[PDB]
RNA sequence: GGGGGCGAGCCCCGAGGGGCUCUCGCUUCUGGCGCCAAGCGCCCGGCCGCGCGCCGGCCGGGCGCGACCCGCUCCGGGGACA
RNA sequence: CGUUGCCCUCGGCCGAUCGAAAGGGAGUCGGGUUCAGAUCCCCGAAUCCGGAGUGGCGGAGAUGGGCGCCGCGAGGCGUCC
């Protein structure tokens, strides 16, 4: 045989006074440093308090699929890293007493990047799309822009990120961006996109402006609501029907 | 997945590195100033600290202040390269560390006493 | 207890967390005497002490 | 919220069982002991023997259950008044 | 074998610090010696605390009992715990 006779069990009762509690995770009871209980009981404050339209429809952020077209799209239209502005330097004041030097030759499209860019070019109608970042510190860089854009007719969209977005360009983040022009080749797959955007964003705008959002309770509380209303149901609900 | 087994949460044991300092702040090092000789002033040749060293194997000397029995003893040996048995300070009121120094038996003191002039 | 009319108990307890035994001061409730348990809790035997 | 089930109240039930409600999270005769895991489960490193080696042995480790899952205020009591 | 660097592993405290030549607080006593110092100098007997690596040495741990041979026997070897 391969079973030794004195291997036991010895299993240990877990109760109230019996054998002394196992090391449970007590992730839930930590008593946390007072940055990280503010960072969340802000997160709860804005879910608790009735929040106001203009920073609520920051929370109708677009959804996966889109995003990634979106950024597929913007990766053709990063602008020029260092280096690459050596380079196009360079290679210009090589050119100028070599063979002949033209000078202007003709630039590409490329995003356009913060708010002030941004606003003027709205203002202006430059602008075909713009995406704004939905988690920009102060709010107030960015909650006049949709209502701005919506008054312009310019389609935008709000992503998730404003590092994601400002790793299109090459900065921490980025509060905004927007495409004046497109190549023709990628003018299509714009034009797709910017028809989607403005759909669920810019042709709702009036829904948007009415639809306050906080004002939630904390599951806690709410769970002991229903439990009083299941009470005040069974109260007169099985008696007569 | 890492579980909090504690209710606590102290705070994590960062890195911390030794200085590594982009240059020497003071030029070159402070030159000792408590010598072989700073350290030992004079040799007393009083009554007392004749009949010391004539009867107990000592050499009664004034010392610096600030000297422990241990430089004293250093001292003592690098200077008039002798060997001690012991040193017994103390102060004088007056401010001069009076050292009464011990030689070993191998070393007579009055031998030494006039190596050094006194008697 | 000095300045108090009161006797206290040193009452020690189990933690149950941590193999460690800790101890509380009661006051004596009268009747309450050494070698003596001290129940406490919701599910306490409702008995003296 | 579910599991667990010794059981109790109710509902269903084919008497095997299932669901809802309670109940516990299981310790009261003694001036004891009681932590740093047993048990099970699944993986790998080296060495050895069968040689098909996640076959068997020798040596050494890891993870999971054991010790349910999810959640948004640590738990209570106040509270738009103090 | 040390020494350090990193990684994991474990760790409650409880407030930094100051506060007593009468509180707490290891371990020194006899004889001699000076114009003036002595539990402090000298002689002699001690003693505590720290270190002691390479461990300076002994002693303890520990040197049984079995079985098998060979030997007159004291015993020697082989092998099992
Ligand atoms: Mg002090």
């Amino acid at each position: 045989k391969v079973v030794n006779p004195l291997f036991e069990k010895r299993p240990k009762n877990f109760g109230i006074g019996q054998d002394i509690q196992p090391k449970r995770d007590l992730t839930r009871f930590v008593k946390w440093p007072r940055y990280i209980r503010l960072q969340r009981q802000r997160a709860i404050l804005y879910k608790r308090l009735k929040v106001p339209p203009a920073i609520n429809q920051f929370t109708q952020v677009l959804d996966r699929q889109t995003a990634t077209q979106l950024l597929k799209l913007a990766h053709k239209y990063r602008p020029e890293t260092k280096q690459e502005k050596k380079q196009r330097l360079l290679a210009r004041a090589e050119k100028k007493a070599a063979g002949k030097g033209d000078v202007p030759t003709k630039r590409p499209p490329v995003l356009r990047a913060g708010v002030n860019t941004v606003t003027t070019l709205v203002e202006n109608k430059k602008a075909q799309l713009v995406v704004i970042a939905h988690d920009v510190d102060p709010i107030e860089l960015v909650v006049f822009l949709p209502a701005l854009c919506r008054k312009m007719g310019v389609p935008y969209c709000i992503l998730k990120g404003k590092a994601r977005l400002g790793r299109l360009v090459h900065r921490k983040t980025c509060t905004t961006v927007a495409f004046t022009q497109v190549n023709s080749e990628d003018k299509g797959a714009l034009a797709k996109l910017v028809e989607a955007i403005r759909t669920n964003y810019n042709d709702r705008y009036d829904e948007i402006r009415r639809h306050w959002g906080g004002n939630v309770l904390g599951p806690k509380s709410v769970a002991r609501i229903a439990k009083l209303e299941k009470a005040k149901a069974k109260e007169l609900a099985t008696k007569l029907g | 997945k890492k579980i909090r087994t504690s209710p606590t949460f102290r705070r994590p044991k960062t890195l911390r590195l030794r200085r590594q300092p982009k240059y020497p702040r003071k030029s070159a090092p402070r030159r000792n100033k408590l010598d072989h000789y700073a350290i030992i002033k004079f040799p007393l040749t009083t009554e007392s600290a004749m009949k010391k060293i004539e009867d107990n194997n000592t050499l009664v000397f004034i010392v610096d202040v600030k000297a422990n029995k241990h430089q004293i003893k250093q001292a003592v040996k690098k200077l008039y390269d002798i060997d001690v048995a012991k040193v017994n300070t103390l102060i004088r009121p007056d401010g001069e560390k009076k050292a009464y120094v011990r030689l070993a038996p191998d070393y007579d003191a009055l031998d030494v006493a006039n190596k050094i002039g006194i008697i | 207890d000095p300045g108090r009319g009161a006797p206290l108990a040193k009452v020690v307890f189990r933690d149950p967390y941590r193999f460690k035994k800790r101890t509380e001061l009661f006051i004596a409730a009268e009747g309450i005497h050494t070698g003596q348990f001290v129940y406490c809790g919701k599910k306490a035997q409702l008995n003296i002490g």
